[PDB]
This record gives structure tokens, sequence and C-alpha cells, in this order.
RNA sequence: AUGAGUAGCGAAAGAGGGGUGAGAAUCCCCUCCACCGAAUGCCUAAGGUUUCCUGAGGAAGGCUCGUCCGCUCAGGGUUAGUCGGGACCUAAGCCGAGGCCGAAAGGCGUAGGCGAUGGACAACAGGUUGAUAUUCCUGUACCACCUCCUCACCAUUUGAGCA
RNA sequence: GAGCUGUAAGCAAGCUUUGAUCCGGAGAUUUCCGAAUGGGGAAACCCACCACUCGUAAUGGAGUGGUAUCCAUAUCUGAAUUCAUAGGAUAUGAGAAGGCAGACCCGGGGAACUGAAACAUCUAAGUACCCGGAGGAAGAGAAAGCAAAUGCGAUUCCCUGAGUAGCGGCGAGCGAAACGGGAUCAGCCCAAACCAAGAGGCUUGCCUCUUGGGGUUGUAGGACACUCUGUACGGAGUUACAAAGGAACGAGGUAGAUGAAGAGGUCUGGAAAGGCCCGCCAUAGGAGGUAACAGCCCUGUAGUCAAAACUUCGUUCUCUCCUGAGUGGAUCCUGAGUACGGCGGAACACGUGAAAUUCCGUCGGAAUCCGGGAGGACCAUCUCCCAAGGCUAAAUACUCCCUAGUGACCGAUAGUGAACCAGUACCGUGAGGGAAAGGUGAAAAGCACCCCGGAAGGGGAGUGAAAGAGAUCCUGAAACCGUGUGCC
């Protein structure tokens, strides 16, 4: 129970994210009750590369008006992971 | 397929089946999230074929006590 | 009482005495589509395609009710019968001996 | 409907030249002029909750106008071993195993806990984006724990450690 | 048995006769909170210990199980103290405390406004409300009864008795019971008390221990004691009377199948189910649709049939369970809290009184069948009946639900507060209060194209039976606001 493939959910592709992508850092969107540890395991194990350092923060979410009602979308939790110098890079297509 | 699911032995339906079909999953979430995937009900099949191989690990599992 | 594909007679509405083929049907509004029945002149909206086209002519749905099916052997309007189970249901024809 | 095109439009200095546009006293740029300065400056509580950044908009809201907005529609944006709180401590008060009272419901209370407005506790300078920065980047640091494999002196009541 | 991927109408991408989508029976999965139960807490969140398991050397990293308090059952361990308190570890208890249907029923507390033309006694009323228990119904039960002869025979509910007898500042008012007619049926039964055997405690002795046995017990005659009886054949059919179980048939419930006969001709219409002229079916003219009003157009109706799997009753078989009668001389008669004395209550329809009857506190407090209670104070005769131990179906009450129907009930200011994303929007710190809002057309066939305009909005052209039908789009009154004009 816990495989690895549970953490990661999505990449995230933006201005910003491939602003930080030239720098070897790579953004992702992962499971709302995953600590940076298991993050780091599964960047680790999924891709095989070495990881150096993992910042993570969260989002809450937003309200929109379709029609005339109203509601919320659902929270977020993302991840900025750093490989080292000498490990190859993730082929994020 | 069920019928298949349950010739396979125990360990060949959960070892290199349930692995494979979750990879699978996560290779084409990907694809999806990049923009290029084309097919989509790929996703649908793969998760139903998934429980599929759940249910019958489980009700072997009652069935032995 | 009638499916996809069948010659049917058109027996009551500005088009009656025509018949055709069926081309659909949706059975949740028993509306079914005859083919050559009911023409309307659709303005289309503002191009959306190759060319703008604002005139078309095409087919609209027409209750169920108001078609039911031709006799094989005399040709004509016949009730429908089911039941004859020769390995399975099968619809037959009331005025005559005959089958679909 | 009448009162009636009447009362009001909620303390304060602007003028010109360009611009854009279907349309400009009211929007952008420039130059002069004027007001606050133990604040009308900056940083940050409680509380608010996306109001923040970029591109479009001209139905309703702005006590007028509007090409503009804290308004409408789409995309984005919040990074901590050292900052504030929890894997630390207690005050007033509150809860309370057994227990003592009381037609019932319940009232009080010991051991034990919870509870900051207080006590303990390791990081500083500079740079950068349209939106974050003792958190990101570059330099120099500190603190607790382990020996994965180590290294040098130095091993059993010939006592290291121990509150 | 042919299309399908919910509202939801775009749009891609797909699936199904190798039978989808869909309807019914049985299974599996089931994040976090909540009685919430490892500890804490501002419900939806934080922090642990013990066993295994993943991963590096550990940490925090990660996964799967266990860990609340109280009550019963065994154990070993026993302070002050040579014992009992208290402490551990067991399997618990599929704990049950928790919820609800704003209904029905048992018990404990228990108002006031109002009426009496004012007001205490009375009435409101054992009502409203609060608390504790339940069950599908509860409660009540087999005479120490009614009553007055000819006597009847457990309880409960309806009719009548009757607004009668009775209580009452004799006011206002409150208000029975028995007899008689019905609904269901049960003479329903069980208890160690006198006795016996045995055991095994046990100072001789005891006194529980288990068995028999005994009470369908009152006309006071049963029982203990004393003469017969057949023990298989009857009762449970497990609904009181002991209690567990199986195996076959039948009727239902949860999904379905089949099912007669007009395109009749003709007229008007955008469209015939309508008009006129003709036919058929019927154990089927109950309903709803379809471009207008249908027994013969569609879904259907009357009749017949249906079930792998869960369930509800009924019958039978298996299957368990051992008795009832005649006779008199000591002993049990199961039941010591009865009945008093105040004193309060306390219920009785009855307000302490002429008053019987029932209960609760407090002082004293029985006899034994040649006895005991009652017959509305007592008082002697007569007549009925045996308290102080238990169990018991049916006939009655009430609907949160489910299935099928029906109304000289409503028709959008009506009917539920709510025909519409209603206990919502709004208002309040909180308990709490609480709205407004239905209709295009048969079918979107929802206005290609041209012209004015920044757009909104128009004028043509088209669709349609209708465009004065064009998006709060059936009909569309009055108040209110305007344009033109005949007489002043």
């Amino acid at each position: 129970m816990k495989d690895p493939r549970d953490v990661l959910k999505r990449p995230v592709i933006t201005e910003r994210s491939a602003d930080l992508m030239t720098e070897k850092k790579y953004t992702f969107e992962v499971d709302v009750r995953a600590n940076k540890t298991e993050v780091k395991d599964a960047v680790e194990s999924i891709f095989g590369v070495k990881v150096d350092k993992v910042n993570i923060m969260n989002y809450k979410g937003k309200s929109k008006r379709v029609g005339r009602y109203t509601g919320m979308t659902s929270r977020r939790r993302k991840a900025i992971v750093k490989l080292t110098a000498d490990s190859k890079e993730i082929e994020i297509f | 397929m069920k019928a298949n699911e349950i010739r396979d032995l125990t360990t060949a339906e959960i070892e290199q089946k349930v692995k494979s079909l979750k990879e699978e999953l996560f290779n084409l979430r990907f694809q999806l999230a990049t923009g290029q995937l084309e097919n989509t009900a790929r996703i649908r099949e793969v998760r139903k074929a998934i429980a599929r191989m759940k249910t019958v690990i489980r009700e072997r599992e009652i069935a032995a006590n | 009482h009638v499916k996809k594909g069948d010659k049917v007679m058109v027996i009551s509405g500005k088009d009656k005495g025509k018949q055709g083929t069926i081309l659909a049907a949706f059975p949740k509004k028993d509306r079914v589509l005859v083919e050559g029945v009911n023409m309307v002149k659709k303005h289309s909206k503002p191009t959306q395609a190759n060319p703008q086209g604002g005139i078309s002519n095409q087919e609209a749905p027409i209750h169920v009710s108001n078609v039911m099916p031709l006799d094989p052997k005399t040709g004509e309007v016949t009730r429908v019968g089911y039941k004859v189970e020769d390995g399975k249901k099968v619809r037959v024809a009331k005025k005559s001996g005959q089958v679909l």
C-alpha cells in the first residue's frame, strides 16, 4: 500500500514552470496528504534520478459563478523538486 | 475477460499485472496533462480493468477462510 | 412496434400516403425518422462551415403511432403480433401468416 | 399616481499640451502649481477572504460621465532544520477514574489532565520577477541526532555512563 | 432484444447481436467526523505505545492489526495484620448505554390564565410541560366476585342503563356501577409448604443438596397418610401450560409473457379522433397519448400464465415430552404483614364525613379450618367466597413507512411554509423567524442573406396555420402615460 505512483498526479505547465525547468527544477501536483519524504522517494523510484531538495505548498479553492448557481473548486498541493548537477534530466514531454 | 482472470494464478494476478496497469494509467494521465492523448476512453477502461482484478483477488482471499 | 431499416407507410398527417424506410429511432420519446418525409428548411447558423450555408432540406422525426408496417404477402397496412418462438420470439403479421 | 423636473448629489486646488477612441471637464503620458509630514509616511495585529498579477469588456453597480475601477469574463500567483504555533512548561479557570450528596434529571470533588495574555529555545549581508522571499540565488555560519562504511587518541565493575 | 455513454440541449473520443444500455435477488469495496471508544480538541483536525512488514544505518520516513470506561466468568496475588480490601492478566457483551414516528401506553413530579358576573372552598385539571421505561401493541386475568333467586361464573371493548343514583359557599358544576343485548374465546395453568428417599455436609444433633412428589384446593375441601389404575398414547406442534431441530407439498411478495376488431368512402381544414353515408370486436367501451373529441393507431385493459435466488404463511411426516381414580387418624394447608393508633397525605364520581373500599410514611401488632373475609359506620342471624407467590393468545389503540385505489375536495393571493435547485434567499451573537417566483410552437422549423447603427435596437427578405408567436414568447381588463381630430 502506498504505491509510489499514487503520490504524483500530473505535471504543471506554465511560463513560470518552464522558466524554472530551465534550471533543473520541476513542478508537480501531489496528493494532499503526502509529506516531502514520500515525494522525494517517489521521484527517485519512478524516474531514476538524484534529488537534492524538495519544497511544498498548499492552495485553497476558488469561487465560481456558472449560471445562477455558486460553488467552489477543490484544494491543491504543489511540489518543486531540484535534481543534482550530475543527475540526468527527467523527460517531461 | 473475467474467466481469463480466474485462469491466472494469484501472484500473477497482482505481480506484473495490477502493476503494469498502474504504470500505464500513470503515463496516460501524464500525456493527457501535457496535451497530446487523442483517444481518451483508455483511462476509463484501464480503471475498470484494475477494479476487476482487485475484486477477484479479494473474492479468492475471502473464500480461503 | 417497429425498428430501424423497415419499410413503413405513413397513415396520418400532412404526409399520409407516402412510404419509405426508417433511418433512425428514438425509443426515449417515441419519435422515428422516416426517409423522405416531413422536409424542413433549416436556416443554418452564420457560416461555421467551408461555405456560409443557410438553406438545407433535411428530415424531421414523426411520432411512432403515425406509421405502421407493411404485410410481406399482400403488401399493405397490417397490425403486428409477436410470439412464434422459432427458437426466439419473432414479430409476425396479423393479416397474413408471414413473418416480420 | 400627487408633491415635481422640486430638495439633494456626503469637509479638500488645479491649468495647459499631447494621446487613444464611434464618442473624453472626468482615462494614459509630460510640464508647471497646490496639500500632509508624533502623519494623509512604513510594518503588522484582530477581522476580511482572492479583493493581488496579466489580457479582454462596456448589459447592471460607481449619487454625473466614462475608452476607467476594489465591477464582469478568462488565465496565472503564496517555496523555511534557524521567523510564529505543534511532536517543551505551567497561571486564573475548566474537565474529572474511584468517591460524597440528591424524587429522577443532576451538584460537588481526589489522583490525573487541558489551557498564553507569561517562561525555554540554532542565520546574517547582498541580488532578482508582471505578481513570493531571514523561505528562491551567491557568499560565509550555527544547532540536535546517527555511524551505512569510516579515521586518530583512548575499553568493563581495573566504572564509563546515572535524574 | 437494439441501440447506448444522467439532467444537459454543445463537442470530441468510444462501446454493443460474441448481445450493450436497462429492471429484480444475492455478494464485494466503503476516505474523514459523529455514542466515538489509544490520548487531546475550537465536529470534519493534531500527537502516540506494542507486534509484525517495506526502505537506508538510525530518525522522524511508510503500511497492516491491537490499545476507552462500566458489568458479569474464571485465575493468582494478597497491605495495615497470620484474612478479607485492593492489584493484575483471560475470554466478555456480536456491550448498550446512542438515535427516532411531532402517533399509540405504563410510572414519578405537576402549573396558571379562565368560570363561579367580585373571591379563598370548588372549576380549569391530573390538562400543558419535564423526567424514567418500553412493545408492535402495551395494560388488565382465572373471585376471600356480583347479588338476594329461579341465581350467574377469568379479562378486555361497543350499545343501553343515564345526565339516572349520588357529591356540591346544596352554588357553578362534576358524574358512576350492577342488570340486559353483542365481538372473541382458555378450567389457562405453574410454584417444596406437610412428606419421603437417597449425600454430605455434619460436635450427638443440624440443613441445604438433588430428586420425586403437590395446590385445574373452599360447599373446607384438598394434600401428607390409605385401597386402584397403564403406562403407550395423548399433548407440544413449540403461543402460558419443558424445550432444541430437520424433510417434503400448496398459496403468496420482490422483474415479466401473451393478448380481438376500419388506412372504409366522402366534406371542411395547417393537421380528423369531427360532420354525412357504411362495417366489425367484446369475460376486453378502465385509463393515457397521438398536429382537434378514438372500443377497432400506439402503450394498454378483461382473461390466462410465469422465478435461478432470497423471503411470508399453511398442511403433513420426522422429532422430543409418563399416568389418572376409591378410604379416615396426626400433620401441612404454601404465603406474618394482618388489622390498629395518631398523622399526614392517597385514590376513590364522593369536597373527613353517616361513611364503607384502595395505597404511602410513623409507633405498637394475630390464629390456624371446631379457622378467616364480605354483603357502604358498627350490631346478632342468613348468604356468598379463601388474601399476604407467578405466567397467559383473541376480540381493542395509533401511522414514520410500502402497495393499490377513491372523492356533489383545491386549481398558482387557492392547495403543504414550499407545483420552480425551499426550510433555500434574507434577518438575528444565539435559541429563533421566514419569503417571492407556472404556460413560445404539433415540430426549433429559434429569423441564411441585404440595409442603418460602435453595440443595443430596428426596416426588408425568409420558416410557420398564425412573427400583432421572436425568448418572463397563451388570453390579455383597470388605475396611469401619450399622438390625431368634430363641438365649445
